[PDB]
RNA sequence: GUUCGCGAAGUAACCCUUCGUGGACAUUUGGUCAAUUUGAAACAAUACAGAGAUGAUCAGCAGUUCCCCUGCAUAAGGAUGAACCGUUUUACAAAGAGAUUUA
């Protein structure tokens, strides 16, 4: 609005500053057909990202809002879209509006547009399932993502507050010191993807964090989707909240028979 | 509604049946009924 | 020939409200998500001039035995999930009822041949049967960790003040808040008491919930908004020897106001969990001193 | 389509290895329709995918 | 691509059309880049 | 030829290969089919055992 | 933009420009596909194990499985290509003998 609705989006990446397509250096010889290279070892090939959301920065309209798109660019949550106002998806987070009219599509579909899949995936991976909802996302590497320096585990929830918080109504978050892990969960599924795909192998630490120019030798903070909650009070809460939400369709689905009648 | 069922032209370069590659499908029982049948010497034999 | 015969499955509310809508049909399009078998697809916009073209994404063996929109993936009558459609029948037969899923590749190949139904739709599929149950819907209508210490958190925890409706500070306390509640539901009341719609976008207000400890950390913007913030709370506790709490009315549920003016930094509510739980505990004590 | 390395080349990389049944067909066809030493220069009438 | 999609870059081709290992194959890899007539008789074919 | 290598390459080699009768199975394949037919002719005789 | 007609202007033997109007002509592209890590090539290396029958060493060819690779291949190879060489109790009674036992 005061963000969004006024401005055009802007330019995150230039087409000269974006990355190149061949990988780094992985074996001895690159294969042309799978774009991997090929005749070695492997060497943990995972890497920070050198670029990031800005929501209230970057945000803005796009050709997407005049000709009515449901989907969001998802070049614009990993901070990387090089079309700015003219491309075709949705640059801003989504909203009680846009998730008002992915409703329908989102039972199949993420809010990027992808197609979701059956089952889950052995470590819970990109995409989500069209059997379960799931609204909280898993958070790890947290070890990587502060580059190895100690922090008090107090200090840590907050810094995982801030960051996730402009990425849509945040639920509720609850790190773990025993397991280092942060299970943050939203109020939409549109949000959770949204947020999973934006701070996937990014760095925690800020600009005045002392480490700010050696950042980029990391491996990110890890975000997949998180398993469901062993102890038993939230599985009551489960119950409950699967019980009032049958009710509300208890109704609905007596008046379109009364509409039949 | 209605609908209009059209067949799209393929590119002749492009695997055709995009779909098809060799697989085993182990198939169930047909639905069908079962039909009725209607039907010393050990030492021998 | 078992192919190209039997005909699709498309809910009206995919289909849109155009008159006549040209579709493509591709014998051997992608793979069933469910069987994993090689079907008939179809695209079409429901408009002309759409951004986005639907797709079939199961075949139509699957979508029969669920009763479900090619899709969609919701019922063909009622346009509800699998998860909650299992469920509501579950309620209106004493017997539980539920959709199983082959996890093995080829038990799921397997799975889809048979012609038989399973879950729900052996129900939904008939009309004059599921109106019993939609009519019996109608009738429930009618129906109606003391080892650890705390201390140095405890002291930081303004105990004792007042809605003096001075300034002070943005900053206020929260709790009495149970394990409940997500923080939006807090956020959005307090942005409709005071009164601005959209919240999060002009990040005026700040929220931290422990949900562990069961209380919480409140932060404005524009200082101008925090006593009118104080200015919208009606309910009131004086407690009989101490200091009166502005009341925060959830549905059903209390959460009481002080103001911080000091508080900030997460620790300020425990370290790890069990140091929340041991704050539970010596808050829900004190909740029962503040009533009685 | 000298580097093929972006994943927008991946369809096109099934139309060249589809191509490859009707190559000898486009040999034959350049080589019947080669310059006669007398003249510099020919153009031809071509098809492309 | 159809070399590459086989997992032979241990093979290369030239662009005069020649086929060459750059390597010393193991058994397994020697099993597995044979290739037949129709792919040799069509590279001579572009080679001339 | 090519077409064949090609459609194998997407698709796979099929798991219904019959293999013919050749000269290094013939006495194999006379094996089976004379053990065939003496079952069937003893089994035939007796009566439900 | 062209052209046919009409209404004006200025030049004007009604012609050339320009403004205002009616009709004609021409009519719905493309996507199953978005640009690196999280929706899925492989190998090599290292570590362990070791390539049938048999007293022992060897040529092999088959069949069976919800097993494949190479190859144009219904040919031929791939340890005789691989995996199979483990576990096995009731359509069940007839005859008798002892003992227990009850109207
Ligand atoms: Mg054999
Ligand atoms: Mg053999
Ligand atoms: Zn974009
Ligand atoms: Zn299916
Ligand atoms: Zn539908």
């Amino acid at each position: 609005m005061t963000s969004w609705r006024d401005k055009s989006a802007k330019v995150q990446v230039k087409e000269s500053e974006l990355p190149s397509s061949i990988p780094a250096q992985t074996g001895l010889t690159f294969n042309i057909w799978y774009n991997k290279w090929s005749q070695g070892f492997a060497g943990n090939t995972r890497f920070v990202s050198p670029f990031a959301l800005q929501p209230q920065l970057h945000s803005g309209k796009t050709r997407g809002d005049n000709d009515g798109q449901l989907f969001f660019c998802l070049f614009f949550a990993k901070g990387m879209c090089c079309l700015g106002p003219k491309c075709e998806y949705l640059h801003h987070i989504p909203d009680e509006e846009d998730i008002g009219k992915l409703a329908l599509r989102t039972e199949v579909l993420d809010c990027f547009g992808r197609e979701k899949f059956a089952d889950y995936r052995e470590d819970m991976g990109g995409i989500g399932s069209f059997r379960k909802k799931n609204k909280t996302l898993y958070v790890g590497g947290i070890d990587g993502a502060l580059n190895s320096k100690h922090l008090k585990p107090a200090q840590i929830e907050s810094r995982i507050r801030f960051v996730f918080s402009r990425l849509g109504d945040i639920d509720r978050i609850r790190y773990v010191e025993s397991k280092n892990c942060g299970f943050v969960k939203f109020k939409y599924q549109a949000n959770a993807e949204f947020a999973k795909e934006a701070m996937s192998n990014q760095t925690l630490l800020l600009p005045s964090d002392k480490e700010w120019d050696d950042r980029r030798e990391g491996t990110g903070l890890l975000v997949k989707w998180a398993n469901e909650d062993p102890d038993p009070a939230a599985q009551k809460r489960l119950q409950e909240e699967l019980k009032l939400e049958s009710l509300n369709m208890m109704v609905h689905l007596i008046n379109n028979n009364t509409n039949s009648a | 509604h209605h609908i209009e069922v059209v067949s799209k032209q393929m590119d002749p370069l492009l695997p055709r049946f995009v779909g098809k590659k060799a697989r085993k499908v182990v198939a169930p029982t047909e639905n069908d009924e079962v039909v009725p049948v209607l039907h010393a010497d050990p030492n021998e034999w | 020939d078992e192919i190209n015969e039997p005909p699709p499955n498309i809910c009206e509310q995919c289909l849109g409200d155009e008159a006549n809508i040209r579709m493509t049909k591709i014998p051997q399009g992608s793979e069933c998500k469910i069987c994993t078998l090689p079907f008939t697809l179809y695209h079409f916009k429901t408009s002309k001039r759409s951004n986005n073209i639907i797709k079939t994404l199961i075949c139509v063996r699957c979508a029969t035995q669920r009763n479900i929109c090619q899709c969609c993936m919701l019922d063909s009558r009622w346009h509800i999930p699998i998860q909650l459609r299992d469920h509501l029948i579950s309620l209106v037969n004493e017997e539980n009822v539920m959709t199983e899923e082959a996890k093995n590749d080829m038990m799921k190949r397997f799975l889809s041949l048979k012609n038989v139904k399973l879950g729900g739709a052996q129900i939904t599929s008939d009309p004059s049967e599921a109106d019993n149950i939609v009519d019996k819907l109608k009738n429930i209508l009618l129906r109606a960790y003391a080892s650890v210490d705390i201390s140095h958190i405890l002291k930081k925890l303004p105990l004792n003040e007042s809605f003096l409706k001075n300034p002070s500070t943005k900053s206020f306390f929260l709790y009495n808040i149970d394990a409940s509640i997500p923080e939006w539901k807090i956020t959005d009341t307090v942005s409709q008491l005071l009164g601005i719609k959209k919240w999060k976008d002009g990040n005026s207000l700040s929220l931290i919930v422990n949900h562990k400890a069961k209380c919480g950390g409140l932060r404005f913007q524009s200082s101008e908004l925090g006593e009118r913030f104080v200015s919208k709370i009606s309910e009131t506790l004086v407690t009989p020897k101490g200091l009166k709490r502005g009341v925060l009315l959830i549905d059903r549920f209390r959460i009481f106001i002080i103001p911080w003016s000091s508080g900030f930094s997460a620790a300020s509510f425990g370290t790890n969990t069990a140091e929340n739980i041991k704050l539970s505990l010596s808050l829900n004590k004190l909740i029962q001193l503040e009533l009685g | 389509h000298s580097d093929m390395a972006s994943k927008m080349y991946n369809t096109d990389k099934k139309a060249f290895l589809g191509a490859l049944k009707y190559l000898p067909h486009a040999i034959l066809k350049l080589l019947e329709n080669m310059p006669h030493p007398w003249e510099q220069a020919k153009e031809v009438k071509v098809l492309y995918h | 691509l159809l070399i590459h999609r086989k997992g032979l870059t241990y093979l290369h081709l030239d662009y005069n059309f020649n086929l060459k290992p750059t390597k010393t194959l193991t058994t397994k890899e020697r099993k597995k880049s044979r290739l037949g007539n129709s792919f040799h008789l069509m590279r001579e074919l572009l080679k001339m | 030829y090519i077409g064949n290598l090609i459609t194998r390459q997407f698709e796979g080699r099929s798991n219904e290969i019959v293999k013919t009768t050749t000269k290094q199975r013939l006495d194999a394949y006379y094996d089976l089919e004379l053990r065939n037919s003496v079952m069937d002719d003893i089994l035939e005789m007796m009566p439900e055992s």
